[PDB]
């Protein structure tokens, strides 16, 4: 659809990705509107990973139909760090290990040109990001993001990596999962942090309890985008349908 | 200024060691002949020093040393390589170390060297180490042109010894690396890791042979080798393991050729180009990061 | 009854071939010589046996093997060997597999053996793979004594090629096994696994030599091996890895001696003993749970 | 205390245990009573692992000071096996992993005598629990318990082992992390069916959600049991303290 297409950040229309002999994704239309935290919410095995991946380009991740377009741009023949560069950027859910790269190194990269620019500020802005993701600076700046570290330390690393990117669409792929979390009230901090910011958040959760957090909820089941639109109504639809 | 050992050139410079820690030092033209004892319940936690200059063409630094640890000692023998000249050079190090019941015993070697090749870096040490006993070893050569590197260490472990082994490289241009350890478990729950870590650019040659022997009850052990490809480089990674004993465990896990696609994929995600992202990974690989 | 080639003794005893896939057979006197060839285009499904019983003492069934698949071929063989009498005998295949491009070979060779370990079987196959081939490799021998096992595998591969090669073995009595496997990807996108799997026990002896070239860009192997040891058995694992592109990768994981910890712990957490549990994770590991 | 010990099926009493120079829990009292759904909440690194790994008497977990009883006697000096032979299990969060096990012969492994006696019963069984852990058992019967499963298939398959098992006491270290979960209802259909039976669950859990379900819950802070008693209590004063 081409109605409102000046507000869209993101725009996933009529996907099909296929893994092999088997196809994953059977037809998504997905978009993103600026400022939007939009979550995914499906079962296990729905496609939520494979989706995430193709939108950030990863390799083998090859749409066979349909068009992702990023800022008016059909990002079709745009590898990864071209995609990275008009400012979207992915979470994984289990963030690579790293051999040798220190975490004050690692949320150096990517880094926004707002903080990057200034040595006191960017330092600043690695603090303030280690801080909000409830990991004491002091202990983690010169701790490699390596096989050492836990997995929710790792998971919070990346986080903080977010933060400091702050880019204009941020795809989180389970953050609320891998940290373990006590309360939603952590995550919620963080994520209307970078909604304050001007950044857009495509969350992909399988928890009906943290899409309600967000804006607007699509539910992605066998590959295909069933209900979209408040995150209780969608929600309730999830509880019962699969 | 601290027990210290300088040797630059061919030549013995200095020799001082303190109380409970002896230090003998000879010259047999060319040779030296070096004897460090540390003394039973001398536990210095202070490193000791170990300097190696080579700024002269055709230099042969052979050392023969001897370090002996008695019981319940402990030292940390930190060994700087700084060959900036690099024409002619060749520094050989044979080495006999013994590790006393319940000693300790660290070494870390650094080098820095220039853009030539010309330099012949061979260490050879044969380590003994006896019940409740400990060896750390690390060599780092990620500066400047390596040459020839050669090494060779083989660790005899009684009961309760604990081995920590680490290699550091950076092969550039013509270089050639050869490492070739071996440990032998050879006491009950005696523990050990060997880990290389690397990356070969241009036309460089590595050979990376690691074993160990579980041949004791409750005796482990772990390789973990990871060495990144580039440009024309060609690497060969040997790790043998033999087991000896049914409550024996060794486990081995290599990586070689080019760099993690998740990895890169995760740099690259950060905007980082491909060479930016592969150049971080070998970074953070060598240890500059 | 079906495309089988049977080998009673040292004598054949039968050669019949379908349409599409010839079947040649003749013997110069204790020495069988065969050629199967699968014309092109010939997709069967449905797998070809191929019979070797000794129940005679002092037989040495020599078998020279021609295996060509032609473009666009595909064939799957099922070789079952059955020595219960085991005085004597002497199983020995040599064989030359040429896989053409885009054809698929399968091969899965079972033993079902006495307890009398006087048995030798010694496998020897040289393996080519053109352009978009397949080649699937089993052999198993984890019933009775094995006797010496010598299994001997070179395969060489081209551009799109991929290869699976596995091994479980289950060594008892005074057994000996040897596994030689290279595999050499030489083209464009090569790919690799070769999997081995076993326990060891009582006074066996196993030495496996697995090894990958990564001589192509994006050429891709691993090397997955584990080995239970038990007893007073020997085991000896050395997976070489040589890379010689800067887009090849390998990988090796091995795990050799005892049970892991954490297995064997889960299991006694349902109430088996030490030996109920270990047993269990043997069991799986020759592929008989 | 030794006041209502006829009732108690588990009793930590002031456990100390070390993992090298660091000391994990510093003086752990927690009992476990029969027919009781009892969680054990905490924040990250507070020791919920380490208590669970201490009771089952994994290799390592040796306690320094303090006793734990089951069933009347102190187990101290019991292995493992001889733990599980008195009616204990334990999850792990991280099942292993087994090469060549498939999931009808694992699911039989430490089956409870009322099922694993009679053939056609023990085969039932094992079909009831994969029913009951959301699983086809058509679809995994004839699959290996190895890295071919995914994280959720596994930890769904360890559930199903719980249920087989159907313990005097199941620990159960994180029941609802690794399998995703998309409703608390799928996991208390579970833990009710085994309460039914006559089980006692010691669920350790870090989502103060999941403790709502229990009958009583116990909160652990850096190795100590800081509060207890009734679920939404204990889990007011999580919110806050930490
Ligand atoms: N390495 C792989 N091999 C085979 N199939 C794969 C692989 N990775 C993903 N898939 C397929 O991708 C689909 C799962 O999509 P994915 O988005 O990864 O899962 P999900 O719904 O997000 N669940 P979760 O991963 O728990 O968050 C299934 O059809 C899988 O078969
Ligand atoms: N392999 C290990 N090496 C070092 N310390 C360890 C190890 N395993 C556990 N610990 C210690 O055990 C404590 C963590 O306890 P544990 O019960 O495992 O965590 P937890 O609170 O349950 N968190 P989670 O694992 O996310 O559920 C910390 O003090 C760790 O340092
Ligand atoms: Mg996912
Ligand atoms: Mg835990």
């Amino acid at each position: 659809g081409e109605f409102m297409v000046s507000i869209m950040l993101l725009k996933v229309e009529d996907l099909h990705v296929y893994r092999g002999n088997r196809e994953i994704l059977k037809g998504v239309n997905l978009t993103v509107e600026e400022n939007e935290i939009h979550a995914i919410i499906g079962p296990n095995g729905a496609g939520k990973s494979t989706l995430a991946y193709t939108i950030m380009g990863i390799s083998g991740y090859k749409p066979t139909k349909g068009r992702i377009i990023f800022k008016g741009v059909d990002i079709i023949d745009k590898n990864i760090t071209e995609r990275a560069r008009m400012g979207m950027t992915l979470a994984w859910q289990e963030p690579a290990r790293f051999e040798g790269i220190k975490v004050k190194n690692y949320l150096m990269l990517g880094m926004n040109e707002k903080y990057k620019k200034d040595k006191e500020i960017a330092e600043e802005k690695i603090r303030e990001a280690l801080k909000l993701v409830n990991l004491d600076p002091d202990k983690y700046l010169d701790r490699y993001v390596d096989e050492t570290l836990s997995g929710g330390e790792r998971k919070r690393i990346e986080l903080a990596s977010i933060i400091c990117m702050e880019p204009d669409l941020a795809i989180l792929d389970e953050p609320d999962s891998g940290i373990d979390i006590v309360s939603f009230d952590e995550i919620k901090r963080v994520f209307d942090y970078l909604k304050d910011k001007g950044c857009s958040l495509l969350v992909i959760t399988h928890r009906e309890e943290l899409a309600e957090h967000a804006d607007r909820v699509s539910l992605i089941c066998a590959g295909e985008v069933i209900k979209s639109g408040d995150p209780k109504e969608v929600g309730e639809f999830y509880k019962k349908e699969c | 200024k601290g027990p210290r050992i300088i040797v630059k050139e061919s030549r013995i410079i200095d020799v001082q060691g303190d109380e409970g820690i002896i230090l003998e030092g000879k010259e047999e033209d060319g040779k030296i002949k070096a004897k460090i004892i540390v003394k039973k319940g001398y536990k210095f936690k202070y490193p000791i020093h170990m300097c190696f200059g080579i700024t002269e063409e055709n230099i042969s630094q052979i050392i023969d040393v001897e370090i002996i640890l008695e019981e319940d000692s402990s030292i940390s023998l930190m060994s700087h390589c700084s060959f900036p000249k690099g024409k002619g050079i060749k520094h050989i190090m044979n080495g006999i170390i013994k590790i006393g019941k319940n000693a300790k015993f660290s070494y870390n070697e650094f080098h820095y060297h220039g853009m030539d090749g010309d330099i012949l870096v061979k260490p050879t040490v044969k380590v003994e180490i006896d019940e409740g006993g400990i060896y750390i070893s690390n060599f780092t050569l990620t500066k400047g042109r390596i040459g020839t590197l050669d090494i060779e260490q083989e660790i005899i472990a009684k009961k309760d010894a604990i081995i920590d082994i680490t290699t550091r490289t950076y092969a550039i241009k013509e270089d050639v690396v050869k490492v070739n350890e071996v440990v032998k478990l050879n006491g009950e729950n005696a523990k050990c890791i060997i880990k290389s870590r690397g990356a070969a650019m241009d036309n460089s040659k590595i050979s990376l042979k690691l074993k160990i022997e579980g041949n004791a009850p409750y005796s482990k052990g772990h390789i973990d080798c990871a060495e990144i490809v580039k440009g024309n480089a060609e690497v060969e990674s040997i790790p043998i393991v033999v087991v000896r004993d049914d409550k024996a465990r060794i486990t081995h896990e290599a990586a070689i050729g080019s760099v993690d696609k998740k990895q890169l994929e995760t740099l690259m995600a950060k905007g980082l180009d491909e060479d930016e992202a592969t150049e971080i990974i070998v970074k953070g690989m060598i240890g500059d990061l």
